């Protein structure tokens, strides 16, 4: 139903530090009086040692499913897409171009793509219009 | 002011104005899908090119 | 209405429906003070703006491009 | 007024001549500095003139381009602590 | 009224008019009147109806020749 | 002076310890694998992409020497 966030230990040894089962206070019932209402606190109650991960400033813990369940449910949406996407790649169901792609005059209009001379014409030089 | 137990909810009296107004945005509206579907429906579904007067 | 502590929270914006008993007489000034370098914006903006296709004519640019080759 | 560049190079000094030295670095370092400006200035006339151009600044522009890409490597401040301390023909 | 391909506009006169890099083509003659229709109209969908026609046209048949081209390369790529 | 905040033991005692972790500090097998990783890997692997990329990446207005596009297009039917 609820459970504890990540990296929360099950024990800790601190001295004589008070040793108390970790309560996330994001979880606690909302229409019960506290001294601290907008932290659901109340005055002199032990704070975790890492109180800070378990508490209202501490992110928001979402506990609808487990984070397996939620990670394999993002893993087998994704997986849909790429099924979807190999199937149609490999057996090559995209349409064929309808026409051969644009080329363009003056040896594909090289010069006017910042070609210095005939030796750097296919570096900068478009498609080219071999029909003059 | 007083609380009429039982009794229904009938049609709303809506000022005029917000009435007018809303149909005139509303008839704005429809009478451009109209008159650029009326010109334009062969253009926008393929069924000939824009030089084809 | 509500209690909004208004004795001693006087921050820059308000605090709580804060609206003074002389506001007409400093909204003409603050109307005044907008309006006026509002202007001073336009007299700055119309002589300090330029066109930069309009700087050099493409005649300079030629002679540019050949003499740095 | 405008001072100048006092041309001196470290291969025509005595290091232990303690002025000459400093003149040899203050050299090094102000012709580095005229590059800098050098450069700055070609590329100011590659700005006006991909503007000025619009589309046509592939090919109007293309001798200004080429020279500010081959100039920016070394038209930049390299310091004398590396010319100083080294002999290249060794 | 455009039944085939322009003349093909000069280098010079594509810089004086600065047709853009992607539409000097086959029809870069019909675009030069076009574009200085549409600046004096300002663009508006109804003022240079006639010289946006014939343009477009023109565009058709650069790529109905584009279609035969491809037609012709099949043949080659089929019969080699 | 008017004692302005209300002291809280939890807190008191919970900031104390904040402030005191080293005391319990364990050189453990945990805490080995931690500084183990935090002082020795990642700085090892940021050592060898130092090194390994020194004065091999000459980026200062590096030019095209090769084409972009295709010139020919072929079908694939
Ligand atoms: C590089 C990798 C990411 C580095 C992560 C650094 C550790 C996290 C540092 C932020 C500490 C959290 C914090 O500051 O407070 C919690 C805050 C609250 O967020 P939240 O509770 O979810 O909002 C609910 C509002 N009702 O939580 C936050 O809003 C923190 C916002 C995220 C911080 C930047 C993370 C960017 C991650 C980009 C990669 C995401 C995957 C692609
Ligand atoms: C607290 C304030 C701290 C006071 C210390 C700060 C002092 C600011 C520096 C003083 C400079 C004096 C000055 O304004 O010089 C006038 C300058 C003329 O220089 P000129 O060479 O002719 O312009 C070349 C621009 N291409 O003309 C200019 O170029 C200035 C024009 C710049 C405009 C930039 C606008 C920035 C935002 C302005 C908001 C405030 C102005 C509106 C005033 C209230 C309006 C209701
Ligand atoms: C508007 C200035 C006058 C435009 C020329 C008169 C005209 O016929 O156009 C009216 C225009 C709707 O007509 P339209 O289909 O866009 O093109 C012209 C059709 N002969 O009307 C409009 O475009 C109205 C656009 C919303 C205002
Ligand atoms: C450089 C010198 C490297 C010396 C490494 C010292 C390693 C060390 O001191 O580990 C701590 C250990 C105490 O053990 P602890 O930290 O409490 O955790 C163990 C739980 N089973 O300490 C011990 O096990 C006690 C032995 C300490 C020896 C220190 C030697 C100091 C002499 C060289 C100083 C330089
Ligand atoms: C590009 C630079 C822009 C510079 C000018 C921008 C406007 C300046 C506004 C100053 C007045 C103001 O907002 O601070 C004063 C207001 C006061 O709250 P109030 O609405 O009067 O309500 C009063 C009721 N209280 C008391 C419950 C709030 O805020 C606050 O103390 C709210 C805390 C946040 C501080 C916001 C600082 C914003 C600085 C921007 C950082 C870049
Ligand atoms: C916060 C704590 C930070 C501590 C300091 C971090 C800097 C670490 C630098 C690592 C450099 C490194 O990895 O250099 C690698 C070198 C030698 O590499 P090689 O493969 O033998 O020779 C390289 C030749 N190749 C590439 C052809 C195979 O290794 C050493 O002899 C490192 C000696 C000191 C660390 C032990």
């Amino acid at each position: 139903k609820s459970f504890l966030p990540h990296f929360i230990p099950k024990n800790y040894s601190y001295g004589d530090y008070p040793r108390l089962k970790p309560e996330n206070l994001q979880k606690r019932d909302p229409y019960l009086k506290y001294d601290d209402q907008a932290n659901k606190r109340n005055f002199n109650e032990p704070l975790h040692p890492q109180q800070d991960d378990l508490d209202m400033w501490a992110p928001d813990h979402f506990d609808f499913v487990q984070d397996s369940i939620a990670l394999k449910w993002f893993g087998t949406f994704f997986g849909v897409l790429a099924v979807f996407s190999s199937v149609i790649y490999i057996g090559g169901l995209y349409p064929e171009k309808p026409a051969n792609p644009r080329n363009y005059p003056f040896s594909g209009l090289a010069k006017d793509l910042g070609a210095s001379s005939e030796e750097d014409t296919l570096l900068y030089a478009a498609k080219i219009d071999k029909s003059i | 002011f007083k609380y009429v137990r039982g009794a229904i909810v009938p049609k709303p009296k809506v000022h005029p104005g917000y009435v007018i107004t809303s149909k005139f945005l509303g008839g704005l509206m429809w009478f451009w899908i109209f008159y650029r579907a009326k010109q334009d429906y062969p253009v926008w579904f393929g069924l000939k090119h824009p030089w084809e007067h | 209405h509500h209690i909004h502590t208004p004795s001693y929270i006087k921050p820059p914006t308000g605090g709580w429906n804060f609206t003074p008993a002389n506001w007409k007489q400093n909204t003409v000034l603050v109307l005044v003070g907008f309006t006026a370098c509002c202007v001073g914006l336009y007299k700055l903006g119309e002589a300090g703006s330029y066109n930069p296709k309009l700087k050099y004519k493409e005649e300079e640019l030629s002679r540019w491009n050949q003499s740095a080759k | 007024d405008h001072v100048r560049s006092p041309n001196v190079s470290f291969d025509d000094i005595d290091y232990n001549n303690s002025q000459d030295l400093h003149n040899a670095q203050e050299s090094l370092l102000r012709e580095q500095w005229i590059r800098v400006s050098a450069l700055k200035v070609c590329r100011k006339a590659l700005e006006s003139c991909y503007k000025t151009s619009g589309p046509n600044h592939y090919e109007d522009c293309r001798e200004i381009a080429e020279k500010y890409l081959n100039m920016l490597p070394d038209h930049r401040i390299q310091g004398f602590l590396g010319y100083q301390k080294n002999d290249p023909s060794k | 009224g455009v039944s085939e391909l322009p003349e093909l506009l000069s280098h010079e006169e594509m810089k004086q008019n600065k047709i853009p890099l992607a539409y000097r083509d086959r029809c870069a003659r019909l675009l030069v009147p076009l574009n200085k229709c549409r600046k004096e109209g300002w663009y508006m969908p109804w003022n240079c109806v006639q010289e946006r026609h014939d343009y477009e046209q023109c565009q058709y048949l650069d790529f109905k020749r584009r279609v035969k081209e491809l037609e012709e390369i099949k043949k080659q790529r089929d019969a080699a | 002076g008017p004692h302005l905040l209300r002291e809280d033991a939890s807190f008191q005692r919970y900031g104390q310890l904040r402030d005191n972790l080293a005391t319990y500090w364990k050189f453990n097998r945990k805490a080995a694998r931690n500084v183990f990783i935090f002082l020795v890997a990642v700085p090892a692997g940021l050592g060898y992409l130092a090194y390994n990329y020194e004065g091999k990446t000459p980026f200062v207005g590096k030019r095209r020497t090769e084409p972009i596009f295709e010139q020919d297009y072929v079908p694939r039917k």
